């Protein structure tokens, strides 16, 4: 988030690429997620990637 | 999104109850209780006069009062006094976590 | 209560279907909490208790 | 009592920045919202939001849009506005204000309860 605050840390800005309407073109964009739906990513370390 | 809109000036008589009004949206007040009124003295930062739409401060002198109807607001000073040459103003919340304050009015006595 | 505004948007993937999720928190950031009164809830627990 | 202490005078040239900034002493800072205002020489007062001295969160008033940002330092219980790329019609007194109690589990950031005022600052364009 900003980090201070426990309450506000939780407000991870979290972006990545998702299909368009168009199957071939490919956005990127970001949808605010907080805490445990946000997993660090298997066998990364302590990296700004993350999964679902 | 205007300031408050407010007279330019108001007078009246030693001993004279004066109103002052302030206009804004149904966004602006309907919605918050959140309103405010203060005065200041040329050269001097502000003084708060008016909490929660009528209540008076400490410090503040049982000759002023308010109240909030519809879009507008308004400020009661009784007993005018010399001493009122100051200009006031209203402010109040803009909603979105943002702070109207208002055009202002001139008091002159008479 | 949840005292901060919070804002929505959508993201609309592929055909069809939209997503949806938070924009961003709008407001200041505070606690989520629920009020009980401690009278009552001390006056419980001992007539429980009592039963 | 409380007390709010700004810097002297300042004057820029156009394009420039200054830092506006205040000292919070006889109560603590922690516990209050600071929030910005200013007065032009002739005018009413402009709004800029609140700091909260904790947190170092903050919302930008309409017509700034990161034009001024703002910083605090704990430590030393003070409050500062970094203001950019000045034009003349940036002159105002600018004054450091003490607004409403902070609480963890509700907001209250909007409410107009300014009862302790600074000194006010001079800030001229050039
Ligand atoms: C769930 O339950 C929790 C409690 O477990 C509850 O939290 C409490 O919420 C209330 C909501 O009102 C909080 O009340 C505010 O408390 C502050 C703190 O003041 C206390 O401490 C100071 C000294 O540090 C004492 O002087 C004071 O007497 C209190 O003991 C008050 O200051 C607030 O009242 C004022 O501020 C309001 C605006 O913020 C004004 O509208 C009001 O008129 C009061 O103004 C006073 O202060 C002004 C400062 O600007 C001054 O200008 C005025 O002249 C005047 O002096 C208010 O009482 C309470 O603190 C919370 N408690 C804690 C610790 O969290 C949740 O609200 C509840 N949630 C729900 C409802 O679901
Ligand atoms: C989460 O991260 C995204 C970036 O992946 C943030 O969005 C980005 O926010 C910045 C600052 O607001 C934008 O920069 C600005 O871009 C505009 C033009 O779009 C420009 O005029 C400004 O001067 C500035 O450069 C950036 O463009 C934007 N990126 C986008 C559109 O995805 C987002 O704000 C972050 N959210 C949170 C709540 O942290
Ligand atoms: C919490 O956030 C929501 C955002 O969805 C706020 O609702 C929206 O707030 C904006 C800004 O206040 C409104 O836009 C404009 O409001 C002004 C106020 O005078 C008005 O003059 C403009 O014409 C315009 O309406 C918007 O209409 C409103 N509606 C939406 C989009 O939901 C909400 O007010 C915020 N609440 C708090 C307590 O902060």
């Amino acid at each position: 988030a900003t980090v201070k605050t426990g309450t506000v840390e939780e407000m991870k800005n979290c972006s990545f690429n998702t299909t368009t309407e168009i199957r071939d073109k490919e956005k990127k964009e970001y949808a605010l997620f907080y805490k445990p739906d946000i997993v660090p990513l298997s066998e990364t370390n302590n990296t700004s990637e993350y999964r679902l | 999104q205007s300031a408050l809109t407010q007279p330019a000036s108001v007078s009246g008589s030693p001993g004279q109850s004066i109103t002052i009004s302030c206009t804004g949206t149904s966004y602006d007040v309907g919605t918050y209780n959140l309103v405010s009124w203060y005065q200041q003295h040329p050269g001097k930062a502000p003084k708060l006069m008016i909490y929660e739409v009528s209540k008076r401060p400490s410090g503040v002198s049982f000759r002023f009062s308010g109240s909030k109807s519809g879009n507008t607001a308004s400020l009661t000073i009784s007993g005018l006094q010399a001493e009122d040459a100051a200009d006031y103003y209203c402010c109040s919340y803009a909603g979105s976590a943002t702070v109207i304050f208002g055009g202002g009015s001139k008091m002159t006595v008479l | 209560t949840r005292p901060n505004n919070n804002t929505r948007k959508s993201v609309r993937i592929g055909p069809g279907q939209t997503f949806y999720a938070t924009g961003d928190i709008i407001g200041d950031i505070k606690q989520a909490h629920c009020n009980i009164s401690e009278e009552k809830w001390n006056d419980t627990l001992q007539k429980v208790g009592i039963e | 009592q409380v007390q709010l202490v700004q810097s002297g005078a300042e004057v820029k040239k156009p394009g420039a920045s200054v830092k506006v900034s205040c000292k919070a002493s006889g109560y603590t800072f922690t516990d209050y919202y600071i929030h910005w205002v200013r007065q032009a020489p002739g005018q009413g007062l402009e709004w800029m939001g609140w700091i909260n001295p904790n947190s170092g969160r903050t919302n930008s008033a309409q017509k700034f849009q990161d034009r001024v940002t703002m910083t605090r330092d704990t430590s030393i219980t003070t409050a500062s506005m970094e203001l950019s790329r000045l034009t003349s019609d940036d002159t105002a007194v600018y004054y450091c204000a003490r607004g409403g109690w902070i609480s963890l589990y509700y907001d209250s950031s909007g409410y107009p309860n300014f009862n302790y005022w600074g000194q006010g600052s001079r800030v001229t364009v050039s």
